[PDB]
């Protein structure tokens, strides 16, 4: 069983269809397969255009092997401040886009802090930021806190 | 610099048919100025230079007159401004 995604121009390309496959999970294998990162995706079915729910699985929602998919790319790209406190209660403010990286935001805050970007992660919310995400994976809002966390090693 | 696949250079045209219907209906309200009237013109006649060249390339059943990509670009366009496959399923195809 394929699933036929389909994107603005006419490419198109498949993915393997599981019957318990959350939509959430197909975004994954999109951002797998393609580099689109899964929040920067919408989609919806063919040819009625109605969204996919992501916490329902895709063949409770009419998809089976065959099925189109529409695939939209939302950027935001929108800059925004925020702030970074460090292991000493000092925080230094950065720009960044909720389609940036974990990676490149440990770039701006290991240029700051003089600290090599393997000895310290991210934290926000209490959720650890993973290098390959983009921050709008967790939600940042302006003026938001991030914090950095040494490792010993 | 994004990278793209081989369906560009078509959906690239469509497209760009439907930003050429948007300056003309645009241009029929009395407000686009001289040099965008200037630009409108300019676009159509590259735009149908490359419809003839991409056309030839394509096979026979493939084959797109200005107006036929307009109404893609149009569905396209509408897909991208409300950001919602609803608002023209066809732009979805080649």
């Amino acid at each position: 069983g394929n699933l036929t995604v389909k994107m603005l121009g006419g490419e198109e390309f498949l993915v393997p269809l599981r019957d318990s496959m959350l939509a959430s999970e197909l975004k994954q294998q999109i951002a797998l397969k393609t580099g689109v990162p899964a929040f920067q995706q919408r989609l919806a079915t063919h040819p009625a255009g109605t969204v996919l729910q992501d916490g329902i699985s895709l063949i409770r929602q009419g998809l089976c092997p065959g099925s189109t998919v529409l695939l939209v790319v939302k950027n935001s790209n929108d800059p925004l401040s925020i702030l970074v406190r460090n292991n000493k209660g000092r925080s230094i403010a950065y720009e960044v886009w909720l389609t940036q990286t974990v990676a490149e935001l440990k770039q701006q805050v290991c240029q700051q802090e003089h600290v090599q970007a393997d000895l310290f992660w991210l934290t926000f919310e209490g959720k650890p930021m993973e290098d390959k995400h983009q921050l709008g994976e967790y939600g940042l809002t302006p003026q938001c806190t991030v914090f950095m966390n040494l490792r010993l090693r | 610099q994004i990278e793209v696949g081989p369906g560009a250079t078509n959906a690239t045209i469509n497209f760009e048919a439907g930003i050429l219907e948007c300056y003309e209906r645009f241009s029929w309200q009395r407000a686009l100025d001289y040099p965008g009237q200037d630009r409108l013109h300019r676009l159509k006649r590259k735009l149908e230079s490359r419809i003839k060249t991409h056309n030839k390339s394509e096979p026979e059943n493939k084959r797109m007159s200005l107006e036929e990509r307009k109404a893609i670009g149009v569905k396209m366009m509408k897909v991208l401004l409300f950001m919602d496959p609803s608002a023209g399923i066809e732009g979805f195809e080649p």
